[PDB]
RNA sequence: CAGUUUGAUAUUGGUGUAUGUCUAACCUGGGUCCGUGAUCCGGAUCAGGGACAGUGUCUGAUGGGUAGUU
RNA sequence: GGCGUAGUCGAUGGACAACCGGUUGAUAUUCCGGUACCCG
RNA sequence: GAGGACCGAACCCACCAGGGUUGAAAACCUGGGGGAUGACCUGUGGUUAGGGGUGAAAGGCCAAUCAAACUCCGUGAU
RNA sequence: AAGACCCCCGUAGCUGAAACAUUGACGGCUCGUUUGAGAGACACCCAAGUAGCACGGGGCCCGAGAAAUCCCGUGUGAAUCU
RNA sequence: AGCUGUCAACCGAGCUUUGAUCCGGGGGUGUCCGAAUGGGGAAACCCGGCAGUCGUCAUGGGCUGUCACCCACUGCUGAACACAUAGGCAGUGUGGAGGGAACGAGGGGAAGUGAAACAUCUCAGUACCCUCAGGAAGAGAAAACAACCGUGAUUCCGGGAGUAGUGGCGAGCGAAACCGGAUGAGGCCAAACCGCGGGGUUGUGGGAUCUCU
C-alpha cells in the first residue's frame, strides 16, 4: 500500500439521508445514502458490504439535479447529488443514528 | 552537353570518344543506359 | 514550387496600354519528373533549371 | 481583367523525304500484381499514344462573362 | 487551404428480454405482490 | 376497381367580404372559398453562403431586413 | 471625533536573510597553439545554371524613360587575378 | 497577541505565548475539459486495450501505470521481384503541436478618400491576412562612398531640405553626398592541395604546389 493507491470505502458513503420518505423506507429495510457522484451501483454495493459487513441484495441510484436559488446578486445553483437506496437481506440492519 | 562514350553508338563515335550531343539525347537515353557519361577532367585521365 | 532549389512563384503587375495595373503571377517552369533519390523511384516537381543543371 | 484561342520558346530526343518513321522524355480516367482488408495514392509489369498533348515565359485575336467609371 | 483511401462517427431506420394489480402528498413497465423472460 | 378522377372532414393554402388598423395578433379573426392518392402534406438528420446560394421565375426567398444579408474592422468615409 | 514636525502610521538616518533567484571574482575545469621568415618558380584555387545579356515585371527622387545600381520568372549563358 | 477572507451583519463552535492568525522562500496534493494526445464526442461526457494490484467460487467492479499523430536516430524483416527499395515490426528522445498586450523581419494586399468628375496617380505598401521569431528584431565587417584629395562594419537622432529631382510635370511625392551627435568589435568558413579530418581566408591580393636562403 502507498499514498496514491489507497482507497477507503467510507469516501463513497458521503452521509445518510434523513427525511420522511427515508424514514418510511427504513421499515422496509431500504437505507438511503448520499454517495460520491462518480460511483456506480457496483461500487455502492461493494462499499456498503465492506463498511457495514452486511449482505446487500439490490441498489437503486437516483441522480438529483441541484436546485437553482435566487440571491441579491443573481442566481446560484446548489451542488448536484447522487442518492443510493440499498435493500438489505432479511434480518440485516444498519444503525445510522 | 559533351560526353565520354563507354560503348560504341552508331553515327556518334567509338568507345572513349569525347563528343558533343544535345542535352536531351544524353540525359534521357545515353546516360541512363550506360552508353555515355558526363565530361570531367577526371574523365580525360580515365580515357588515358 | 521546385522541391529541389526552393524556387517559388513571383508576384507583380500586369500593365495595359492605358497603364492600368492589375495583379498577376510568374509561376516557375516546373515539370513533373520521375527520379531516383537514394535508389528509390519517386516522382518530383522540378524546375527546368535544375533539370538543365543535372541536379536530378 | 477572367475565360477561349494562335504562334515562338523550355520540358524535347533519334532518323528519313513542310511531312513521314522510331523510342527513351512525357501522357493513359487501358489490363493484371503488391503495399492491402482499400474504386484514393504510389510502385511494378504488359498494352498503347508520343516528342504530339499538358504545363511555365513571351506574344496576336476574341472577350458585357465580370469589374471600375463617364 | 480544397478533396479524399483505409477507417471512425452519424437515427429519423434494423437487432434485442415483463405483464397485470396495489401503494405515497409528491415516483412507478422503476417500489411492493404474483407469475415470467434474457445475457454471463 | 385504374385515375397528377369526382364530393367532402383532418392537413396544406389564402379567392371574396366584414372586423381589426396606438390590433387579441409587426399579417390575424369570423363566414364563405381551392387541393384534399399526389408535381401532396409533414417529423427527424444532413447539405448549398453573399456578386454567392436557391428559385414550376415574383428580383422572389436567404432569421420580422435583399436591385446584392448580418457583424466587426478601414472609420471620426465622403 | 475641526487646520498635528513632537497622538498613531511613517519619513531623515542606519540595520537585516535559513531558503531560493539574478550577477560578479576566484580555484577546479575546458579549449587553442607549440617551428618560422624571406627569395624564386607555377598559372593549380579563389562560391554556376550564378554574373551578364534578351523579354515581362517590382523598388529606388526616378510613373520605363538614353536609364545606372537593387530584386523576381522564362529562355541564352562566362571567366578565376591578364 | 490575537485569529477563524469579503459582500456582511449574525449565531454557534473552536484555535492560540508548547508562538496562532499574518508575511517571504521551497516542497506535496492538484477531479474533469481544453494543443488534448488510448478510441469517440453536442468541451467539461461516453467506451476501451496492455501490465500490475485489491476484491469474490467466479464474471461483474475498484486503484496505479501506460497506449494519438509527425519528426530524429538504433536494430529486425524486405514485398510485386532477384538484388533492392517501398512498406511493416521493435527501441528510445526534457524533439514538435497550442497560448500571448505591444514591439520586429520576410511575403500577399483593398476601398471609402484626394484629384472639386475619373481610369495613370493618391489614399498606401496603410487596414487586413500569411510564415517565422526574440527579449529585443532586423541590418552589419565593402564586388561601399568620394573624386585624383580623402574617409574606412551596421544601426538610430538633428540637419542637408520640402532642396536636386519626380508628376494626367495635375493632386501630390521626394532623396544623396556630406556635417554634428548616441554606441563602439570584429570573427569564421568554401575552393584548390593531402588523408569526415588536415589545409588555408585574400584587395598592398592571398592561398596551394615545387626549388633555393
Amino acid at each position: 500500500v502507498t499514498s496514491k493507491t489507497f482507497t477507503d470505502p467510507r469516501d463513497i458513503l458521503v452521509k445518510p439521508v434523513v427525511s420522511e420518505k427515508s424514514y418510511a423506507l427504513l421499515d422496509e429495510n431500504k437505507y438511503t445514502f448520499v454517495v460520491d457522484p462518480r460511483a456506480n451501483k457496483t461500487q455502492i454495493k461493494q462499499a456498503v458490504e465492506a463498511v457495514f459487513s452486511v449482505k446487500v441484495t439490490g441498489v437503486n441510484t437516483i441522480n438529483r439535479q441541484g436546485k437553482r436559488k435566487r440571491t441579491r446578486t443573481g442566481y446560484g445553483k446548489r451542488a448536484n447529488t447522487k442518492r443510493a437506496i440499498v435493500t438489505l437481506a432479511e434480518g440485516n440492519r444498519i444503525d445510522i443514528f | 552537353m559533351k560526353i565520354i562514350l563507354t560503348h560504341e553508338v552508331s553515327g556518334l563515335g567509338a568507345a572513349g570518344d569525347v563528343v558533343d550531343v544535345k542535352d536531351g539525347y544524353a540525359r534521357n537515353y545515353l546516360v541512363p543506359r550506360g552508353f555515355a557519361i558526363r565530361w570531367t577532367k577526371g574523365g580525360e585521365k580515365d580515357v588515358a | 514550387n521546385c522541391d529541389v532549389c526552393g524556387k517559388g512563384p513571383g508576384f507583380g503587375n500586369n500593365i495595359s496600354h492605358s497603364h492600368r495595373r492589375t495583379s498577376r503571377r510568374w509561376n516557375p517552369n516546373i515539370q513533373r519528373v520521375r527520379a531516383v533519390v537514394g535508389r528509390t523511384p519517386k516522382r518530383l516537381n522540378v524546375c527546368t533549371s535544375c533539370i538543365k543543371a543535372g541536379k536530378v
